[PDB]
């Protein structure tokens, strides 16, 4: 199967900016390479055909450039729309494939996330569960690491991870963390943390409570 | 006035 | 073509004119044994002169081994004076199928909306080095005609992007789609330069002779 | 104009066979091919397969063993079909269209808004609510919204009162469950002192519980 490569997960950029994309094929494709943008609400659009030419309602900012192997699509005079996620697929031999897509987010000044846990509710203890949410509000730049320690040992299984789009008014992101657990388990321990490694600071965010206290 | 060119 | 791309599949209207074993212009066919093309095409008279190939995407047939048709010309028929348009009549008639397929055509006297989104297909002059021999085929638009006299009722005027039919691709169809229906709706003929952009193209009205056609393909027996 | 659009069912059951459709107009089926694509929640566009102009069939290399489309070319549809069918085929559903013999690529160059295709056999089951509470300026709370299936699930604040400073999750699946999240900040001066309560519907369930978040006895 040709292997559409496209290295770059997410790439950020603001309004103007001449901004580019690429795809690495795993072979030769001849020019046969074409390029679309799925925008927020999953709208997709096809944007470029053949390795360059360009489709009958794009606006002119958009262009196309390749061979072989190579191929890259760039904006230049980038605008508020052009925000989306953009996706390159090759037609040399059948089936057809996709890159992993790029998702071109809103540049903005980084920003330290604000770090809120919270014990597992009454309610929930006497129906038989335990869960922990740390929450983790306006932060940028997306990429945020969080780690749960159960009284220093660090736990991974049923850790719960979920990401927000990127806010349409601050331009920040946010992420909630839910470490589950059994009731039994969790009236074993006492401290409960959460970590968040995050660009904003070289030490990570830590949010804690003892079960006693 | 105009004619179609499809049948 | 020049600015063109390739075709993925060979189009099966398409006729490879060959004039003494070289492809000389296109050509596509309407009937089974009938391919309409332009006068500018046959600088000979002998008949032996010529063959034509159907049902091929590479014009040395080199992909399309189980679908060319070779087939002999039989007669030409020449167009009303000013029409540089050449009916050709095949010796044995083309054998109808995926490859090979007929083209309908126009409505007798139809004006074409302008901006209407239209093809030009040949195996002529790329531009480029190493023409891979694949079929190559264009994007227009139909346009008006003071687009173009910078005209006669047998022309259309459409254009792109600086792309266009060239040397090669002569005789070869314009295709246009209205109301579901593909037609050949210009045939391609030398206008004044090549792919020169904000510059249409000039083709000959396949509309204004169409009647003309039928009263040959009416007339003219096939063996 | 050229429009299409995708119709079958929206939740299905694994080893079962899906039967999806693609209604399209303004071409016809005999110039020009179309083709499917699917895309897992949060992961990139996937090619299915395609059906040119000509009823010749190309499939995914994953999926062909189970897959199949055909056309009626009176009725302007093609018809998906994919057999056996795994939790893992959950994804969106497009369809899209060639340029057929006139444009002569095989890119798609038109694109059906999609049609939302989930495989799971969970029982549908309504939601568990709980409350986060703070265990200094602003505070932060919010709820947790546990356990429940199907999608979806509409969060408010004070029944559209509290409405600036929320942020609600997307929904993550626990095994065949889903679970979702939601946080609402307000003035430290807000609360405990006035009412802070979140309202949670699942429709498919004809749920609609409330609950006030309200500070720890210790």
């Amino acid at each position: 199967d040709i292997q559409m490569t496209q290295t770059t997960s997410s790439l950020s950029a603001s309004l103007g900016d001449r901004v580019t994309f690429s795809c690495r094929a795993s072979q030769d494709i001849s020019n046969y390479l074409n390029w679309y943008q799925q925008k927020p609400d999953g709208t997709v659009k096809l944007l470029i055909f053949y390795t360059s030419r360009l489709h009958s309602g794009v606006p002119s900012r958009f262009s196309g450039s390749g061979s072989g192997t190579d191929y890259s699509l760039t904006i230049a005079n980038l605008e508020q729309e052009d925000f989306a996620t953009y996706f390159c697929q090759q037609d040399s031999k059948h089936p057809f494939t996709f890159g992993s897509g790029t998702k071109l987010e809103i540049k903005r000044a980084d920003a330290a996330p604000t770090v809120s846990i919270f014990p597992p509710s009454s309610e929930q203890l006497t129906s038989g569960g335990a869960s922990v949410v740390c929450f983790l509000n306006n932060f940028y730049p997306k990429d945020i690491n969080v780690k749960w320690k159960i009284d220093g040992s660090e736990r991974q299984n049923g850790v719960l991870n979920s990401w927000t789009d990127q806010d349409s008014k601050d331009s920040t992101y946010s992420m909630s963390s839910t470490l589950t657990l059994t009731k039994d388990e969790y009236e074993r321990h006492n401290s409960y943390t959460c970590e968040a490694t995050h660009k904003t600071s070289t030490s990570p965010i830590v949010k804690s409570f003892n079960r006693n206290e | 006035p105009v004619i179609s060119c499809a049948k | 073509v020049v600015n063109g791309i390739p075709t993925r599949t060979n189009i099966g209207w398409m006729v490879s004119l060959r004039y003494r074993n070289k492809h000389i212009c296109g050509g596509s066919l309407i009937k089974e044994s009938w391919v309409l093309t332009a006068r500018q095409c046959f600088p000979s008279r002998d008949l032996k002169d010529y063959e034509a190939w159907l049902g091929i995407h590479d014009v040395h047939g080199r992909g399309d081994e189980k679908s060319k048709q070779v087939l002999q010309v039989s007669q030409l028929v020449y167009g009303p004076e000013g029409s540089d348009l050449v009916l050709m009549k095949l010796a044995r008639p083309a054998v109808l199928d995926d490859f090979v397929s007929t083209i309908d055509l126009p409505n007798y006297g139809c004006t074409i909306p302008e901006k209407t989104s239209c093809s030009v297909y040949g195996w002529g002059y790329t531009g480029l080095i190493n023409y891979d021999g694949l079929l190559r085929v264009a994007h227009l638009y139909i346009m008006g005609n003071e687009k173009c006299s910078q005209l006669q009722e047998s022309e259309i005027c459409a254009g792109a992007i600086g792309s266009g039919p060239c040397e090669g691709d002569y005789g070869g169809p314009l295709v246009c789609e209205q109301h579901k229906m593909r037609m050949v709706l210009g045939v391609i003929v030398p206008g004044r330069g090549c792919a020169i952009p904000n510059r249409p193209g000039i083709f000959v009205r396949v509309a204004y002779y169409a009647k003309w056609i039928h009263k040959i393909i009416l007339t003219y027996k096939v063996p | 104009q050229v429009q299409l659009k995708e119709s079958g069912p929206d939740l299905v059951q694994p080893s079962q066979t899906l039967s999806l459709t693609c209604t399209v107009s303004g071409f016809s089926l005999t110039g020009y091919g179309v083709h499917w694509v699917r895309q897992p929640p949060g992961k990139g566009l996937e090619w299915v397969g395609t059906l040119g102009w000509n009823d010749k069939k190309y499939y995914n290399s994953a999926l062909k063993s189970r897959l199949s489309i055909s056309r009626d070319t009176s009725k302007n549809q093609v018809f998906l079909k994919l057999s056996s069918l795994e939790t893992e085929d959950t994804a969106m559903y497009y369809c899209t269209r060639d340029g057929g013999l006139l444009f002569a690529y095989y890119a798609m160059d038109y694109w059906g808004q999609g049609t939302s295709v989930t495989v799971s056999s969970a029982k549908t089951t309504p939601p568990s609510v709980y409350p986060l509470a703070p265990g200094n300026s602003m505070v932060t709370l919010g709820c947790l919204v546990k356990g429940y299936f199907p999608e979806p699930v509409t969060v408010t604040w004070n029944s559209g009162s509290l409405s600036s400073g929320v942020h609600t999750f997307p929904a993550v699946l626990q095994s065949d469950l889903y679970t979702l999240s939601s946080s609402v900040t307000v003035p430290s001066s807000t609360w405990p002192s006035e009412t802070v309560t979140c309202n949670v519907a699942h429709p498919a369930s004809s749920t609609k519980v409330d609950k006030k978040i309200v500070p720890r006895d210790c």
